[PDB]
């Protein structure tokens, strides 16, 4: 669990655009790259989306070492006002562990 | 002595298992899982435990929402495996619909846990010890790791395989984990439970005792319902087995098993334990080398699996006898005779298909005629029956030739049993018994010997107890340490100590070992009784059963004094010790004082040969009665009114 070199650090890789509905079920796969095994009195993976009206906290699952998925959810926003809005996205684990993310990867909620 | 051991502080425990290089010893319990060492000390504890989670869900709530209403639940250690191969641990949980762990050899990091997929869920069946299985691998880049692995259903017939072949991935990150080693649309390796089955009988399903490989296959031996034994439940003990080159699983076989005891019948398997038998009961067993041998236990009759009867029977199969038994049965159906005779499995009886082959024990199974049961139940020899404190598990081992067998009890004891059917003794006589959990902690099948076969693990619901096959020093006696007959203990001699051949230093010389109680040192001095007057008296003594002591010895009274003495024929001679120092040890305890007088080894100077020797006092008798009439040569002068040893003291002839 030694990090020594930039290159090897636990990232969110990005895909093309996350595109999401609002009012709509949907999963968000995700890539990534040196995902940790939770270890001892560690919990899981959490998606947190940061929305000015409503911040979701759906949990996840890490499949391996590279990949994610926060599960069956949907989500809005109070307004009606602008059909494209861009959002902020923290990856966490074991409640306050958030994940770099470089890119700054974002969801679109339409 | 005491008893090295382990605590289980806070739950239960479920299984144990032992590493052959290093001696760790890792064990399962419900929530944890540690590794320990040798001598028992806690060595690494992992958190597997309280998990919110709910047994009806399917996909556990990880992959998919659930309704049904969530609690902190307990996660029981199903199973524990050894992969040395990949320097690991696999440690199959249940709470999750049974997701498997991989914990690291060495410092227990979870290297893997998969539970993404349908296969990686093995059961929601909470029970511990009701599954079992092996590992088995090849070469990396050859035909990979595999797990074969029987579990419980609880009648989820069509979620899980109650008898599977698995893959085992080098990578435990590795989606492909527990996936069938090969699946086809028709048949895949594995065997699944029928729902007409399900349906007809309400709550049938199939608990895994014990597992083991032999020579190319795979057993199990396991509890069924009643399918021709809706009404009440009934339990048949019945062997299983698979070629382990079968990915198709034709190779089925499934033998009811059991046996009697002067009309009394014994159904319920406990425990089991595959071993060798050694040259001793190999021989007269009738059997070459490397001819595998299998010890059971089974309790009285067929009812009551969760809860059975005390009465139980420790019962043998020879491989041979079982393998012959399933060649008969296969010779036999592709003679075209009857029908397969697989009640839950086929529920509409298919006919024996006749054909001209060359049946081998080789044999791994064909297309038509297919996975088929068994008819006549094996029997097996029995070797001992507890009546009053039901036998709960086994193991057994090789010792210079004779096979000592292990027995835990529903209290807590350990037997130490040496097999003698085939041995010269009219039945197999038990040599010892040992006390582990006093309380009525009952002892559980996982029962490992250590890799130096010098101790045996035992574990309890609450503990682990370091508990040695030799400890023979616990026996202070040549006659007590040849009588016990636990065969490890023999008396050294001039150490004067009870131990193993290897441990008593020139053992392989004459006389300095003793194994048959006719060997004991035996010890006589000529002079029995010496005057507390008279000093320095020649003494000659005879000993039997004594190595070469041209070493050199000494003659110790007792820690008190010791003369030197010299040897000739087959006698030594050395002599008492004077007035001086005789006299310190006869004072206060009057009339006489029996001493044991000791021989002191000049090449151990330990004590280890003694005698009755009596230092009696005449001159302290004060009346002619005790003088004469008491026990010893003594002569009372009637004149002088004194007790003397030399009529010349009295005062005169008369
Ligand atoms: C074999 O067994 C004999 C007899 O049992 C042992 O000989 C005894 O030795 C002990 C010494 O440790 C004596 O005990 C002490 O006695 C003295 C006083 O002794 C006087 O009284 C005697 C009793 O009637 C009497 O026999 C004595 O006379 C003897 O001596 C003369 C001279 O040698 C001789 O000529 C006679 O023929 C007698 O032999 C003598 O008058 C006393 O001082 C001690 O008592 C003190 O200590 C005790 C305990 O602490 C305490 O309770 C008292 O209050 C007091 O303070 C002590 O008792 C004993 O007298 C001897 N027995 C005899 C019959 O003489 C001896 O152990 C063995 N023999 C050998 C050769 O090893
Ligand atoms: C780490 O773990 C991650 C995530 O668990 C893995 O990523 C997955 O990679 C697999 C490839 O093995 C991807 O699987 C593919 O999924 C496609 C399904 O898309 C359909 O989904 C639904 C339901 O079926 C449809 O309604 C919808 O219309 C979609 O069409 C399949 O079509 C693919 O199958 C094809 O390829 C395979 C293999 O070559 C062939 O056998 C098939 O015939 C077919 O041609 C394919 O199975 C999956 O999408 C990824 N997961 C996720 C969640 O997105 C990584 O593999 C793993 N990484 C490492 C390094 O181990
Ligand atoms: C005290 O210690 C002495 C150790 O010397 C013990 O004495 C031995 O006692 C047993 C019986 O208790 C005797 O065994 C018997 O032997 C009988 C034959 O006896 C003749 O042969 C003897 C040995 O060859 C010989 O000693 C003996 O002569 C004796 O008697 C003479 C006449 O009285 C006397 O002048 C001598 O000095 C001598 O003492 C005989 O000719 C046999 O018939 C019996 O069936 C039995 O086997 C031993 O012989 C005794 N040993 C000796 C050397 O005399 C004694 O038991 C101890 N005392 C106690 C109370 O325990
Ligand atoms: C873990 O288990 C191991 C064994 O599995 C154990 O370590 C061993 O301890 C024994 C003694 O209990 C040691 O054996 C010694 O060997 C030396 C020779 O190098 C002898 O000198 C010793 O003899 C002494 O003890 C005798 C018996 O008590 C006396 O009669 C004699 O006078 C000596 O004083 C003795 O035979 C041995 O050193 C190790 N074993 C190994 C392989 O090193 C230990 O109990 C456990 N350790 C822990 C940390 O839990
Ligand atoms: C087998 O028997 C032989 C002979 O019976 C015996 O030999 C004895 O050896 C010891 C030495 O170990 C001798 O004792 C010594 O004597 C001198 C006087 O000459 C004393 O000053 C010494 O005593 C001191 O040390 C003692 C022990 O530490 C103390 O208790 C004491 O206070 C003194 O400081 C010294 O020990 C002894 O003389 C002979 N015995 C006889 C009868 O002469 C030997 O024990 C045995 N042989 C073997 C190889 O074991
Ligand atoms: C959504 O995320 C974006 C981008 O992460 C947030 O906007 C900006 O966040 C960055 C942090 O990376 C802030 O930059 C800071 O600049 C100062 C310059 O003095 C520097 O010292 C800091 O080290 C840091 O890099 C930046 O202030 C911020 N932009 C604004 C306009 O405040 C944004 O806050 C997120 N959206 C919401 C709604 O929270
Ligand atoms: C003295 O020795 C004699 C003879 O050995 C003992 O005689 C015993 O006398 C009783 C009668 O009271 C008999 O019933 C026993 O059978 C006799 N015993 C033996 C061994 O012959 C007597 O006990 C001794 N007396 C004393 C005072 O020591
Ligand atoms: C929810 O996700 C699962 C798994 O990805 C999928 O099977 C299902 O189609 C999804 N359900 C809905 C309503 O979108």
């Amino acid at each position: 669990g030694r990090v020594n070199m930039s290159e090897d650090c636990p990232q969110i890789l990005p895909s093309t655009h996350i595109y999401v509905p609002v009012g709509v079920v949907k999963p968000i796969t995700l890539a990534a790259r040196n995902l940790p095994q939770p270890q001892s009195g560690q919990r899981g993976y959490e998606c947190l989306f940061h929305i000015p009206g409503s911040p979701a906290r759906v949990t996840a699952l890490r499949f391996n070492s590279s990949s994610l998925q926060c599960q069956n959810s949907s989500y809005s926003y109070e307004g009606n006002d602008v059909s494209d809005l861009p959002v902020n996205l923290s990856v966490v684990w074991n409640g306050n562990f958030v994940i770099d993310n470089p890119q700054n990867i974002q969801a679109h909620l339409y | 002595p005491a008893f090295r051991t382990f605590v289980a502080s806070d739950w239960g425990l479920t299984h144990l298992v032992v590493h052959e290089q290093t001696g760790e010893v890792y064990v399962g319990a419900v929530n944890r899982i540690y590794k320990l060492s040798g001598n028992l000390t806690l060595l690494r504890a992992h958190v597997t435990g309280p998990v919110e989670d709910n047994e009806k869900c399917y996909p556990p709530p990880s992959v998919q929402s659930c309704p049904h209403g969530l609690g902190s639940t307990d996660n029981v250690n199903k199973l524990l495996l050894l992969d040395y191969a990949a320097n690991r641990l696999l440690a199959c949980g249940s709470a999750s619909q049974g997701i498997c762990q991989f914990l690291r050899l060495d410092d227990l990091f979870k290297l893997g846990e998969p539970h993404h997929r349908k296969e990686h869920y093995l059961s929601s069946v909470r029970e511990a010890g009701s599954m079992a299985g092996v590992l088995i691998a090849g070469p990396p880049g050859q035909g990979q790791a595999k797990l074969f692995v029987g579990t419980p259903i609880d009648g989820k017939s069509e979620y899980f395989p109650t008898l599977s072949s698995r893959r085992l991935m080098a990578n435990e990150e590795d989606a492909d984990m527990f996936g069938f080693v090969y699946q086809d649309e028709f048949v895949s390796s594995q065997l699944k439970i029928p729902s007409d089955t399900l349906s007809k009988f309400p709550a049938f399903d199939i608990y895994y005792v014990y597992s083991f490989r032999s020579e190319q296959f795979v057993y199990y031996l396991t509890l069924q319902l009643d399918t021709q034994l809706a009404g009440e439940h009934f339990f048949t003990s019945k062997i299983v087995r698979l070629c382990v080159n079968d990915p198709k699983f034709y190779s089925y076989v499934e033998f009811p098993i059991g046996c009697e005891q002067a009309g009394v019948e014994y159904r319920l398997v406990q425990d089991a334990y595959l071993s060798r038998p050694g040259q001793a009961l190999a021989k007269q067993l009738g059997l070459a080398e490397d001819e595998e041998v299998l010890f059971t236990v089974f309790a009285q009759g067929q009812k009551n699996r969760v809860k059975p009867p005390k009465e139980s029977a420790l019962c043998l199969f020879t491989l041979r006898a079982i393998k012959e038994k399933i060649k008969e049965r296969i010779q036999s159906c592709y003679r075209g005779e009857g029908k397969l005779s697989l009640p839950w499995l086929l529920n509409k009886e298919l006919g024996c298909i006749n054909s001209p082959l060359q049946i081998d024990d080789d044999f791994c199974g064909q297309d038509f005629n297919q996975p088929l049961g068994g008819t006549v139940t094996i029997e097996g020899t029995p070797l001992f029956v507890d009546k009053e404190d039901g036998l709960t598990a086994v193991a057994a081992y090789d010792y210079q030739g004779r096979t000592v067998v292990f027995a835990g009890t529903r209290s807590g004891r350990i037997r130490k049993i040496l097999v003698d059917l085939a041995n010269p003794s009219g039945r197999p006589a038990l040599a010892y018994e040992s006390v582990v959990a006093q309380e009525g902690n009952p002892i559980l099948r996982d029962l490992v010997l250590s890799p130096n076969r010098q101790y045996l693990y035992a574990m309890t619901e609450k503990q682990v107890t370091q508990v040695p096959v030799e400890s023979c020093v616990q026996y202070t006696s040549c006659e007590l340490c040849l009588g016990s007959r636990d065969p490890h203990c023999g008396w050294c001699v001039l150490h004067s100590i009870c131990s193993r051949q290897d441990a008593c230093e020139r053992a392989e010389e004459p006389q300095r070992f003793a194994s048959d109680l006719l060997q004991c040192v035996q010890l006589t001095v000529q002079p029995r009784n010496v005057s507390v007057t008279m000093s320095q008296v020649p003494l000659v003594l005879q000993a039997w059963n004594v190595p070469d002591l041209s070493a050199g010895v000494n003659c110790s009274f007792e820690d008190f004094t010791e003369t030197e003495s010299i040897l000739e024929d087959g006698r030594i001679h050395c002599h008492s010790p004077s007035a001086r120092e005789v006299a310190p040890i006869t004072q206060g305890q009057g009339d006489q004082r029996v001493v044991k007088l000791y021989l002191k080894s000049k090449e151990t100077g330990k004590k280890f040969a003694s005698v009755d020797f009596v230092f009696y006092n005449c001159s302290v008798h004060q009346s002619c009665l005790a003088c004469v009439n008491g026990s010893f040569p003594c002569h009372w002068c009637k004149y002088r009114h004194v007790c003397t040893n030399n009529a010349a003291d009295c005062a005169f002839l008369e």
